[PDB]
């Protein structure tokens, strides 16, 4: 289970930190009414962490071992709220018993009978913590028929622990109290236990004639090597990093820094920028993606008098924006204009796509005209595209 | 002998025909590994010291926000939660536009059409449906409500085309289906994931009919939108894929694992081409996105906390700290200029 992937990882960590060579220095220390056993620093947790897990920013690190003593791992001994301070709090370590890695959704009838006991303790006059009253006062309630036995079952646990070493039955006591800190938090903590509701659930001769087309369809794919890819990925980032945001201060500033829209006003605006026209430039799909570069695109092939390549593409990526009650008939008036014979606006084909496109109208569809599309565009990517680019238009649009 | 069938005469020759082809394809693979890409990224210059921080708090919701999505307008967000509400934001104002209430809890999907002027949305309802977008006084969305996809296990993903048209969805079923929004039928269906599917993201190119899904079986798979099949899959992480996304140039994508890990896959090297992980990073990654460039990846995690990491360098460049419960949902805003995080602590925040 996911949930138990970060269990494992977080009891790695605490059995490195419970090493006798490199581990974090468990001590017994004295205060002005009693003496404390098997404590440490919250700030010997912090180090370690910094030290042993090579994590610079101390908040990081203070962030990290805040979720573990969260989780239950370890835990602060003079408060019920499960967090890590990088100063001299004294915390303890929590014994694998009561690991959340064990099997551990404990019920309502559990924490009654440890409720009910730790009123019975220091001579019955231990008081809970208000909302530990307030969770006592509604199991009584709830279980009120069998509260006797409840009752019999703590008074049972009780005489356990009086007839226990005192210094077992100190560290225990605090233990089972971050147990129950973990699955019962205090109102306004963040119950760890919570989960994702997504997560919260023949003859050997045809086997290897299944392996053999198997292998052959895996060769037959087309590979790059990683050096090549690599290239490619280093050159299209570089590329764009003048328009990230993240990476170079937008002109005249980011909106979200300097609460001035303008930026969004002037990459809406109908007049584009030398940035906006020089990224037309980047490739085909940079200027069908702005609708300004798109217009301006369109403007120069009809004024060449070779705009059908890209209406009839524009004509295809509208078919696939229809619904699907629309798409027979618009089907049939994109090959009346542009495929039938005799159209008005004729487009030249492969035989072979014009074959396929020509079988695939008799039963149209949404992509009755991908075949045809695919091969426009390869054609406009090399034709159109590169006569837009070089044409007065975007010269006189480039140079500002 | 004289006699015997010899039926292993010819089964070793098939097996000698199926080994030679794996490894035809072990080697080929080998050869094409020449370099390792933060190998290669060492030519490129570090980047320099990032000030992110938080601009905007958007707290509105009664319970844990499951997911989000940014308008076309750069400003508007969609956002839904586990009490069953969605909220529309003017994340720049944090003004609550619009909101209706959902039949179902954990509503873990949520979408914004392309044209804004419609969200759809569904979660442990099993269905995905469709509300309009009005600026009627006293708006009553739930009257309006589209019902279109339908499955038979909970909703954990949707996403519009490319129009208000259509809509993908992921569902715990193990199928991703295409729906036509107006009529509420079935386009296509994906079944092939063989567990629970988490997340999708429709391909950069709008040229592309292709999507990437995530699922339990830690699997990320690349589909054809007109065939249905599966023609490209990914299996190197150790557990659930909780989010995928494209690399803006469409050739490659993130995912992010309950593993810690985030990683990148590249289309064309057919192989996971980066692993972004860290020592101290232990708590699965539930969302990830991609700055404009694709230099920065973005990813939500567990721990509470967003780490930013340097695509081609594999380095972590920053780490946020300001949600106090899981960062569920995580976006980039699509002009790049922010990103917005959502968190079980009930709220949502836009990052700059």
């Amino acid at each position: 289970s996911p949930n138990m992937l970060v269990y494992r990882k977080m009891e790695d960590v605490i059995a490195r930190m419970q090493d006798e060579k490199n581990g974090i220095p468990i001590r017994t220390v004295k205060s002005f009414l009693s003496k404390i056993p098997s404590v440490f620093s919250g700030s010997d947790i912090v180090q370690w962490l910094i030290k042993n897990l090579t994590i610079e920013d101390p908040v990081e690190a203070l962030h990290l071992g805040t979720l573990m003593a969260a989780h239950g791992y370890f835990f602060p001994i003079s408060d019920h709220v499960l967090t890590l301070k990088d100063d001299g709090t004294f915390y303890r370590f929590q014994t694998p018993y009561f690991w959340p890695s064990n099997c551990w959704e404990p019920e309502n009838t559990d924490y009654a009978v440890y409720l009910c006991k730790r009123t019975m303790q220091n001579k019955a006059r231990l008081e809970l913590a208000d909302y530990e009253a307030e969770s006592l006062a509604r199991l009584q309630r709830a279980f009120a028929r069998k509260w006797e036995f409840i009752f019999m079952q703590a008074e049972a646990q009780a005489k356990v622990d009086k007839k226990r070493d005192k210094i077992e039955r100190k560290i225990l006591d605090s233990q089972e109290r971050a147990f129950w800190d973990v699955h019962r938090p205090v109102p306004g903590c963040v119950n760890t236990t919570e989960v994702d509701i997504k997560k919260s659930s023949p003859p050997t001769e045809d086997e290897l004639q299944q392996q053999i087309k198997y292998w052959q369809i895996q060769l037959d794919r087309h590979r790059l090597k990683m050096s090549k890819v690599a290239d490619s990925l280093l050159s299209y980032t570089e590329q764009y990093v003048e328009y990230d945001p993240f990476l170079a201060p937008p002109d005249p500033s980011n909106p979200w820094l300097s609460d001035d829209t303008t930026f969004w006003e002037l990459e809406a605006s109908k007049e584009p920028s030398q940035q906006r026209v020089k990224r037309w430039g980047f490739g085909m799909d940079e200027a069908l993606k702005d609708p300004v570069g798109r217009e301006q695109f369109l403007k120069f092939l009809e004024s060449e008098f070779s705009s059908e390549n890209l209406r009839f593409w524009l004509a295809v990526e509208d078919l696939k924006k229809r619904p699907i009650r629309e798409v027979p008939s618009r089907v049939q008036e994109i090959w009346q204009e542009f495929l039938a014979p005799g159209a008005p606006s004729a487009i030249n084909l492969d035989s072979k796509s014009y074959d396929k496109t020509t079988q695939n109208v008799k039963e149209p569809g949404r992509y009755t005209f991908e075949d045809a599309q695919e091969h426009i565009y390869k054609l406009m990517k090399s034709d159109s595209y590169p006569r837009f680019i070089r044409s007065s238009a975007y010269q006189e649009l480039l140079q500002a | 002998a004289t006699d015997g069938l010899h039926e292993n005469e010819t089964l070793a020759s098939l097996k000698s025909e199926a080994e030679s082809l794996k490894g035809k394809l072990e080697e080929e693979r080998a050869k094409l590994h020449d370099v390792e890409l933060h190998q290669v990224a060492e030519r490129v210059e570090a980047l320099g010291q990032f000030v992110m921080k938080t601009r905007r708090t958007l707290k509105g919701h009664g319970n844990k926000v499951l997911c989000m999505d940014w308008c076309k307008d750069k400003r508007r967000i969609v956002s839904s939660s586990q009490d069953g509400k969605v909220i529309v934001w003017d994340s720049f104002t944090t003004n609550k536009e619009h909101a209706v209430t959902m039949p179902c809890t954990w509503v873990m999907a949520c979408a914004y059409a392309p044209s804004g002027c419609a969200i759809a949305c569904g979660g442990l309802d099993n269905k995905c449906s469709v509300y309009p977008l009005t600026f009627d006084k006293n708006e009553n969305m739930a009257a309006k409500k589209k019902s279109v996809a339908m499955h038979t296990n909970y909703l954990s993903a949707c996403s519009f085309t490319n129009s208000d048209m259509q809509i993908l969805t992921a569902s715990g079923d193990g199928t991703c289906a295409l729906w036509d929004v107006e009529s509420g039928q079935l386009l296509q269906s994906f079944h092939g994931h063989g567990a629970d599917v988490l997340c999708l993201d429709l391909a950069p190119s709008e040229t592309g009919n292709t999507f990437v899904s995530g699922g339990c079986d830690k699997k990320a798979m690349v589909w054809d939108m007109r065939s249905g099949q599966c023609v490209q899959a990914f299996e190197t992480h150790e557990s659930d894929v909780n989010s995928v996304r494209y690399y803006p140039s469409g050739d490659a994508f993130a995912s992010g694992s309950d593993d810690a890990t985030c990683r990148l896959y590249d289309l064309r090297a057919d192989r996971e081409v980066a692993i972004y992980s860290k020592e101290s990073i232990i708590f699965g990654a539930s969302s990830v996105d991609f700055s404009l460039s694709g230099r920065l990846l973005f990813a939500g995690y567990n721990d509470y906390t967003i780490n930013v990491w340097d695509v081609l360098k594999g380095s972590r460049v920053s780490i946020l700290f300001g949600h106090e419960n899981r960062v569920s949902t995580l976006r980039v805003s699509p002009d790049g200029t922010a990103f917005c995080s959502g968190s079980w602590d009930h709220t949502l925040r836009v990052w700059a």
